[PDB]
């Protein structure tokens, strides 16, 4: 369960975590040695490893996959793949904390469960906060300038990982209207 | 003092291993042994990390052929060797005189990749290395819909890579 | 055998699953109480009454109530019937008579109701208002604290003696913490509109740190700061900006009445007003450095030079530029 969930956190669905598109990540929960403390804390657990293989499959799909082949700028484009861009170096930090736990495991494998959930509580807040912007940019067919104003509405909130996660990837974005404002005028 | 006697769930590669071997026991018991899979136990972490550092030269200790949930891991780190040595069978030719300057510059891209592997990794873990080239094996494997592995010569290769 | 061997050695598991558990003792009442108990009401005739108390061991209780205290639900003992968390009478240890047991994981459970309501209420942000946004983050921010005590304490079980009464004691100085926020917050739902909802919750938290104006004051005012944080934002960008924006009706000027800002409110719309028929022709970067040097009186009076100074040059501004160029003299 230690190196598992590592494994499963990392991306790569394990043999206990049952990969679905309608449960996302779930624990099998019928082993005839199971506990009921264990379950909630999974629970809790799974969710964020289900959104990180959505965001990365989303940056992989969308990004560096077309030599220039009508187009969408909710689908392809430059702004898109701009958000993408800021996307993948804003979730570095959830890499990071990965990789500081198997460093904890090495110095001692017996540690509590709690521990690990304490530690990935600050991404809990911001992954349901981003999932958002991305549907809501693939729904409504948003066409490249008005993503901008997309992101930008939905940093007028008050919790501080949310603005300061989403500046980033609104500078990238920014980036490439100035590069085209450098040409243009 | 007779050990209060911890939970599973704070133990594990000792106890996963065991409790993978019990999963595929009631696997195997719920299908009627139909399955059969080699090698529950290995490979570990760091004879994985000097294979892997052996797959990023362009070789391999036939593992391929063109724990054990790990290979659910593998897939993703294998198949960027599998087109890495796919631009390599392309540059293995020594065309048009504009077309050996583009291949040169390709062995130059080579060049750097294999300059990378043996001089950043004094042998570390392995979700480092894959997370390390997660943002460049992407941009590797961009070049191999870029490369040809007909492909443009000449002026049909000058004004499609301008 | 060979897995069934260490899983039967090396976990627990007997009594959260069906199954009569075995475990060896030293017998000879004073803690073989339980058993003493239950001979001295077989000798004196029941008639039979069958009590069927599977059994648990006592190091066990304690980890399983942590559990509860931390905000987590799912446990084998404490058992739930209505949203309300009560002890499961299904058990025994080796003694607590099972009223002892009964009374004092009452106790516990009593905690245990209001840690779950609260995280039921940050639950339901979780899966748009903008300041009870701010409310349940202010309890979050308490909370992820809190727990980080509760699971160090975990870890010294794994490896000196505890007992019950221990950690209750141990967790005096929050579980003390605790009973305050179970107050604060159901006044805040007790009670259709947003800012009628925002300003009845914001005038709580700056009545009740007058009240008590040791310990509990510091709790209370780390709770306001981060409640008071998006007026403060509005506030600056009326000022600044000269225009009042809300998310349909985010304060409770229209471009009843707050006592936070009331004995400068008036210094306030004056100061939008003047703005933006200035712009036909920062202020949290100074309240924070306030923070750094008769508490949330005084020290409120310390806030307000810093936009009434701010506000008589923008007025001013507007008057030299009214006297010249539409000179009214």
């Amino acid at each position: 369960m230690i190196h598992e969930l590592l494994l499963a956190l990392s991306g790569y669905p394990g043999s206990i975590f049952t990969w679905n598109k309608r449960s996302g990540l779930q624990v099998s929960q019928d082993f005839p040695f199971l506990h009921p403390s264990e379950t909630s804390v999974l629970n809790r657990l799974c969710r964020l490893g289900t959104d990180y293989i959505r965001f990365t499959e989303f940056i992989e799909q969308y990004t560096g996959h077309v030599q220039q082949q009508q187009g969408q700028g909710g689908l392809h484009g430059i702004y898109l793949r701009a958000f993408c861009t800021g996307l993948d170096s804003v979730l570095q930090p959830y890499r990071q904390a990965l990789l500081d736990l198997e460093q904890e495991f090495l110095g001692d494998p017996h540690l509590s469960i709690s521990h690990v959930n304490y530690f990935l509580d600050q991404f809990q807040l911001l992954f349901p906060s981003v999932m958002v912007v991305v549907e809501q940019i693939k729904s409504q067919k948003i066409h490249g300038c008005q993503i901008l104003e997309t992101v930008y509405k939905h940093s007028c909130g008050g919790l501080p990982p949310v603005r300061s996660a989403l500046e980033k990837i609104l500078a990238v974005c920014h980036g490439v209207m100035y590069k085209q404002l450098s040409a243009w005028m | 003092g007779h050990r209060e006697e911890p939970y599973l769930t704070e133990a594990g590669r000792d106890a996963f291993d065991k409790f993978c071997r019990l999963h595929q026991g009631e696997l195997q018991l719920l299908a009627g042994g139909v399955l059969q899979a080699p090698q529950p136990v290995l490979v570990k972490e760091c004879e994985l990390v000097k294979d892997v550092l052996n797959v990023l030269i362009g070789v391999v200790s036939a593992t391929f052929s063109l724990p054990e949930s790990i290979s659910s891991l593998l897939s993703e780190v294998a198949e960027y060797g599998t087109c890495y040595t796919r631009l390599s069978h392309f540059s293995l030719q020594p065309k048009g005189l504009v077309f050996q300057a583009f291949t040169s510059g390709l062995r130059r891209y080579l060049q750097y990749y294999r300059a990378c592997v043996l001089s950043t990794p004094p042998t570390l873990s392995l979700l480092t290395i894959g997370f390390l080239f997660k943002k460049l094996g992407r941009q590797l494997r961009y070049l191999a819909e870029l490369c040809g592995v007909a492909f443009p010569t000449g002026v049909k290769l000058l004004s499609y890579l301008y | 055998p060979d897995d069934r061997s260490w899983l039967e050695h090396h976990v627990v598991h007997q009594y959260w699953t069906a199954r009569p558990s075995q475990f060896p003792h030293s017998l000879h009442l004073h803690s073989n109480l339980a058993a003493v108990w239950d001979q001295h009401l077989y000798s004196s005739d029941p008639l039979y009454v069958p009590d069927d108390r599977v059994l648990v061991t006592e190091t066990q209780v304690i980890r399983e109530t942590l559990w509860l205290l931390s905000g987590v639900k799912k446990l084998f003992i404490f058992q739930l019937i209505d949203g309300k968390v009560t002890v499961r009478n299904n058990i025994i240890v080796t003694h607590l008579t099972h009223s002892c047991l009964r009374s004092v994981l009452e106790q516990i459970a009593a905690y245990g109701q209001v840690v779950f309501r609260l995280q039921e209420f940050i639950d339901e942000v979780m899966g748009p208002f903008r300041t009870y946004q701010a409310f349940m983050w202010a309890l979050y921010k308490y909370f992820i604290s809190f727990k980080e005590e509760l699971a160090e304490i975990e870890k010294c079980i794994i490896n000196t003696t505890i007992t019950l009464a221990i950690v209750v004691d141990k967790l005096a100085p929050r579980l003390s913490q605790l009973k305050v926020l179970h107050k604060v917050f159901s006044t805040g739902v007790a009670e259709t509109r947003n800012v009628v909802r925002a300003s009845h919750l914001l005038n709580t938290l700056y009545k009740a740190i007058l009240e008590y104006d040791e310990q509990t004051v510091s709790l209370l005012f780390s709770l306001w700061v981060e409640t008071v944080r998006p007026y403060l934002q509005t506030v600056d960008e009326w000022i600044v900006h000269g225009h009042l924006w809300d998310g349909a009706r985010e304060f409770i000027i229209q471009r009843t009445m707050v006592s936070f800002l009331k004995p400068v409110l008036k210094q306030i719309i004056m100061a939008g007003k003047s703005m933006q028929l200035l712009k036909n022709l920062e202020l949290d970067d100074v309240h924070d450095p306030l923070l750094a040097i008769t508490f949330e009186l005084t020290l409120r009076s310390c806030l307000y030079p810093h936009i009434d100074k701010q506000y008589l040059d923008c007025c001013g501004n507007l008057m030299q530029t009214l006297k010249k160029d539409y000179r009214l003299v």
